[PDB]
């Protein structure tokens, strides 16, 4: 799907 | 009205700003406990009804447990103390796994529990563990050691599942293939023999017990082999286990090249990824019968296939979407999609169905006779739609009472347009066709007559079936526990109501709050993580109990908190849900950030959100404080921020849903600009001279069809990871929402970016592109095929490209570098002072 | 001195800008005639002495012929008409040898002519052709039609040569093998087995006849095989046709892939690419003995190796850097090069050193001991140097008049530090090393003793043997003409010397014009191709002639024009050369082009246009109003341009050349800097707070090394398919300057940008990244890998990609796209007022 | 080498 992911954090 | 202009502070600034803003969640972005279980202590005497087992953050994601009191003092609120399970002790595979799953967490993603002998089973890096608690065994009341099963397999083991027949065994997938090995005599048996490791991907296609890429990625399904529940016993003291697989064939399929992360080397990897309208995988059902002697020890394996092919059998079928075992064992179940995605299917299937595997033609065909004509396929249920049929994880079979039918609960869009529960009983006949007589069998030959049809829920609201949403059936009580969007399209509440005779739909979660809920397997239980867009998210335990003068009447109460809010965090405003009637006639809901410290007379630039795709809903009471900080952080600088969940977007529906069938990309910016000019009719304060508009994946997608279809209302776009080019994307999405390229030559056109390149701008400083230079899913080819063209229609852009990132930013320098180069792009060429001059 | 903003124009308008001035360049962009031949009309009665033909732009590029009086109206000038020879009517392999031999021309690139039959062969698209013309069929009155050679072979046949010896026979390359073809009978054989067309690269590494990657790359050596020129006669009345050939197995070569052109396919294709420090091709001399009979049949072909191999016979050598046969046919020559680069070899070759190939060793070991241990090889010549061998087309070999001599003129930089011609002869020893002893030869043991070394030239100034440049020998007057930077650096011009008693160095053409000759195989006619900063190319016939007292004065006469000058384009104001004394004691050329309309009491911005690399010089005295034109475009706009020739650049000779010897990158941006400061205390109007600087590939590179080094002094980079990093490129050329990794870690280091990327600035609008996506040469990595440092540093860049491009422009929008972003951003970031306020 | 080359005209 189409969808994106933010899982990179500090 | 004046326009304000945003600081214009330098590079090293906003880095600064950036990190020290960040900095104040240190303590936040640890993740709430997640895959509950409880187990009963069955101590009369001792203080504790349950102990549940969960996993969280405590570094690494690990087991945990706690103790449920068999009573509370209600004066006090007990915060119940995690203790650890476990004792203090990426490949390629896991490293793409982690991309279809959307995995962000690290350690254990998840695991196996084999109820009567107390064993977890779980894999944790290369290693697959296990432990025991809560068995015949008891509970332990200080950390266990994780027991490492030993391997003489080379490479990575993925997808470990016990045997719930049996918990000696288990069974694991190393490079394509099924094994099985034994936690006791560490015996360990390869099953199939499909696929070489040591020949190349080019002649090499085939594999077994995994779901190919387009499953995993559209279908959500991330296994490909069922053990069957119970073990048939043999006249020996042994036994027999049985495990259905799927076996796949990718030879057909076409073959990508996408860069190997490792840029040192200049190389590239294959992938086989069914672009649209081309072949997807050629699947098909097989067993394999595994021989036990009394002691635990492998007599032999027979590997079984259908008595006819696939495609015979299952006429119409492309996707085996889910599949798994009746309780009993006495069938093997399956969801079967056709290529269109408007044809649903649930069949049974027998064990007797499949035969074991010969290479001689001459004993082949005395297996064939041998098996009765009476043993078919057997399509329990059926459903078509004009739109699409939505896969979810609702599949409920009950105990077989009478020998001709079948009772079950399943969920469906297919009657009303919204998802309901409904429970249905097939009547097994015997089929009309017959393997004798030497044809093939028509349509509907394997249908079975629908004998009750009672449907359990209705109304202009959805029940929740996907990304953990599912229904616990109480078989004492009668009852269907599920979560449902019926007090609000902005709220997911926990519901109960009869299964036999239906009518109440009893709530049992709390208003202004959007839940998330795990019933216990005894249904005396359940836990519920909540949040508004006000109070981070909680996790609490929940009480559950009857009336005495009406067991069908649920209520509850608080027993226990598992993880507390940290509060409203100083640096974060909340945004402000508003709605507005669209003239497609449809309540469109969004979210308005206004600026910090707002002066009147003076009006501000507007940042524009947006993700407008399927199977997402952007605005709902849940908190924002976490995922999208930023938008915050934008309204800190003073940006006004708005985001809108135009038509499409789920949680209202099938025929909201399917507002854009065939026209993806033409509808959605209509409902954006509506949403964005209700809200500047009603606030003096929203410049719509300076308007940007942000997305990714989709609202890449879509910031290029706005800037393409509106340059009068959007002064910059930045697209992140956008499809420019619908015949490149996935034949398992883009067809359920396109279809063949063939029978909608227009749609796909006018949906693809990079065919309308002169469309753009010429004037620069207004199209920024974003991507992954490693994306195996919206490959780099649809910004580079754009730039292309945009070179040959002579108009500017600007590119950023992260080299070490797939469709996700996991690498942190790579997301500081974003909101870096976002704030300044947006700073230079929209909310500065200098952006005005330089029109 | 008040700051010049220059006009700040609309992207749509630049545009406009950029058509308007280039579309008074359709007259021009007709690239000159080239590769002339002389033929003798032999006709005491008519009017003309000579025919001569060559290749030239009418569209395509196709062969005429002009006519040459024997004598003229010296009251007039004689326009020489061209007639045309031929009548009127990509692959991969065409278009990697299109980047390998940097060919801009579209039609025929080259021909070869057999003297004594009037045969030309050339290829023309997929088609090989002959025509007759000049032999003793006679001289046509008009267009010829081409003769297709008719062939089996299913795919392109590259690299097509007459045999000297029987201009019936040709042979080519077709997948990577040797074939022959008889343009008479139709005969077509395959002479190699070695490729296997439908196998993978991966397993099938090895071809014949075939320059490898970094022969064609770095030696600028495009061909494989070499005909015998002469044909040995059988008992029969047939005879014996030879073919020396370099065998390649590129098994232990490193595999990049490249992305493919066709973007739709998101595939990409595998490049051996031997990277500095890797393992090169693994090379071999080969040779192929073909019968024929007495009509043009072939008997047999048999196929031959070296009687020991080339690693022994050829101690030390890594690239076979040229070869050829000796005028007789007796010795097969050859240029032989260590992997440092700084040890030459000039080695004969006997064809009694080769024997049949033998599966069979005990027919191989009859063979062996049947070749005398006098045929031995014969190193003639040998040279070292601290600094390298530059590889040169300057080799002469004259008749062998005495049995154990070989007399020939080679030219060498290792004595002076200039290339200078020296005449040398050989005594061809019988070898100290025998083969019957049944031991390895000693380092030393194939050397001859140098008889003879009279130097014919000497010098600060260099002759000229690169791009064309080389030497004719007239063998009757005892004469050798040749190209050189004597009387100027900034002019090549055409000189004359003896080669017996050498003295008098006369020069033959006119000062102030650079030449570009190519001299009658007869020795009296030479053609010029001249210009010079004001005056465009024109190509006139000079005849050459004696004063009856002494022949070995040479005079000339202008005989007649073959190419008009078109004139001074309005447009065009030149650039003006300047010098200076550097502080490192050689004094450096540059080019001012002045801004037009200078104004005074204003300082204008300064673009530094810059190359700085090795083999190439961009300051001298030619026309640059064709491909620097927009050089003049940016002076037209009210730019400073400089272009400085820094030490490492060419016609410089040796030791100014060897400067930056393992310090690639650290040296140029002194010398440019210096230059630019020599200038602005020289002018008042060079601003020195905003100053540009944009190269390509080793431009690109120092544009960035000037932004890492230097950013005090320069405001804005442009780096255009630059080296991040020198692991990445080839052996050939990095080795060469740099040395082998291991031995300069820190020269490495140091000359890689992408190491030091936390060295670039914190502000944006200052560093500009271009790049063609499908880059072989420069691989995109370096640009990838630099960005993933930059990213991680929190460094900000800008980026434009170029996805039709390799390591060249040749689609015309990539180029119009090109142009009008470098305007636009110099314009936004430098130039303009808003420039000014940005900081 | 590393020589770009401008062939690409109109
Ligand atoms: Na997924
Ligand atoms: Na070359």
């Amino acid at each position: 799907s189409l969808r994106f992911l933010f899982e990179g954090q500090r | 009205l004046e326009p304000f202009y945003v600081e214009r502070y330098s590079w090293s600034q906003l880095k600064k700003l950036l990190a020290d803003t960040r900095k104040y969640h240190g303590y936040m972005m640890a993740k709430a406990p997640h895959d509950f279980m409880f187990v009963k202590r069955n101590d009369p005497d001792g203080p504790h009804s349950d102990r549940i087992y969960y996993l969280a953050m405590s570094r690494e994601n690990t087991l945990f447990y706690s103790e449920i009191p068999k009573t509370i003092n209600r004066a006090a609120v007990l915060m119940l103390s995690w203790k650890p399970l476990l004792d203090l002790f990426y490949s390629r595979e896991e490293e793409l796994l982690r991309e279809r799953k959307r995995i962000g967490t690290v350690g254990i993603a998840s695991y196996d529990y084999h109820q009567g002998s107390g064993t977890f089973l779980f894999q944790a890096g290369s290693g697959i563990y296990h432990v025991k608690d809560g068995g015949p065994q008891g509970f332990t009341q200080q950390p266990l050691r994780p027991n490492l099963v030993e391997t003489s397999c080379p490479n990575i083991r993925m997808d470990p599942k016990l045997c719930p027949a049996d918990p000696d065994w288990i069974a694991f997938i190393h490079s394509n293939d099924i094994w099985i090995s034994n936690i006791v005599t560490r015996e360990e048996r390869r099953l199939t023999y499909v696929h070489n490791e040591l020949a190349n991907m080019e002649e090499d296609a085939r594999s077994a017990g995994v779901a190919t890429f387009v499953l995993q990625e559209e279908f959500d399904r991330y296994s490909g082999y069922w053990w069957c529940p119970k073990a048939e016993t043999t006249p020996s003291g042994g036994k027999i286990l049985r495990i259905l697989y799927e076996e796949n064939d990718e030879s057909e399929v076409e073959i990508i090249h996408v860069t190997s992360p490792m840029l040192e080397t200049r190389r590239a990897d294959s992938f086989r990824y069914p672009k649209t309208g081309t072949a997807n995988p050629k699947v098909t059902f097989k067993m394999s019968e595994i021989m036990i002697d009394a002691e635990g020890r492998i007599i032999d394996v027979i590997d079984k296939e259908l008595i006819q092919p696939f495609e015979i059998l299952f006429e119409g079928v492309e996707y085996i979407a889910r599949a798994g075992w009746t309780p009993e064992g006495k069938y093997a179940w399956s969801i079967l999609l056709d290529r269109s995605q408007t044809r649903l299917q649930i069949v049974l299937i027998s064990p007797e169905l499949f035969i074991p595997v010969e290479d001689d033609v001459m004993e082949r065909q005395r297996l064939i006779e041998s098996v009765p004509d009476s043993v078919t396929p057997l399509i329990i249920y059926e459903e078509t739609t004009d739109i699409w049929i939505n896969i979810h994880d609702i599949f409920h079979v009950f105990p077989q009472s009478h020998e001709e039918e079948i009772e079950f609960i399943f969920a469906s869009e297919c009657k009303t347009g919204f998802r309901h529960l409904y429970k249905i009983t097939s009547i097994l006949k015997e089929s009309k066709y017959k393997r004798s007589s030497g044809g093939l069998p028509a349509p509907s030959d394997f249908k079975c007559p629908i004998k009750e049809e009672i449907a359990i829920t209705s109304g202009e609201w959805e029940v929740l079936g996907r990304h953990g949403s599912n229904i616990q059936v109480d078989e004492v009580r009668r009852l269907v526990y599920f979560e449902g969007t019926k007090d609000s399209p902005l709220e997911h509440h926990l519901y109960v109501v009869s299964y036999v005779n239906p009518g109440e739909v009893t709530r049992l979660t709390d208003r202004g709050y959007s839940h998330s809920c795990c019933i216990s397997q005894h249904c005396d239980f359940f836990i519920s993580k909540y949040s508004n867009q006000k109070n981070p998210h909680c996790v609490s335990l929940y009480k559950l109990s009857s009336p005495e003068d009406d067991p069908t009447c649920k209520t509850k109460e608080f027993w226990a908190t598992i993880l507390d809010s940290a509060g409203p965090l100083p640096d974060y405003t909340p945004p402000e849900i508003f709605s507005f009637e669209s003239t497609t006639g449809f309540t469109l809901y969004g979210m308005l950030y206004k600026p910090h410290d707002l002066q009147p007379g003076k009006k501000y630039p507007t940042v524009l959100f947006i993700y407008g795709g399927p199977q997402v809903q952007l605005v709902n009471n849940r908190f924002k404080g976490v995922k999208y900080f930023r938008l915050n952080t934008l309204a800190s600088l003073g940006y006004v921020v708005v985001v809108i969940d135009n038509r499409g977007s789920c949680h209202r529906g099938l025929k909201f849903e399917g507002a854009f069938k065939y026209k993806m990309g033409q509808i959605e910016i209509d409902d954006q600009v509506e949403g964005l000019q209700y809200l500047a009719s009603r606030y003096d304060f929203i410049d719509l001279d300076r308007v940007g508009i942000h997305g990714w994946s989709y609202g890449g997608y879509l910031s290029l069809m706005a800037l393409m279809q509106r340059s009068d209302i959007f002064r910059v776009a930045i697209a992140g990871a956008p499809v420019t080019l619908w015949i490149f994307y996935d034949t398992g999405y883009t067809e359920r929402y396109m279809g063949h390229p063939d029978q909608n030559e227009q749609g796909y056109y006018l949906g693809s970016v990079a065919m309308q390149a002169e469309k753009f701008p010429s004037e620069p400083n207004r199209l920024l592109l974003l991507h992954g230079f490693l994306d195996e899913n919206v490959h780099f080819a649809h910004t580079s095929i754009l730039l292309s063209f945009l070179v040959r229609a002579g108009k500017p852009y600007d590119l950023q490209i992260y080299p070490q990132e797939r469709h996700s930013i996991r690498v942190p320098e790579s997301g500081e570098h974003y909101e870096l180069h976002l704030l300044h792009y947006l700073q230079e060429n929209l909310g500065s002072r200098i952006a005005a001059l330089k029109v």
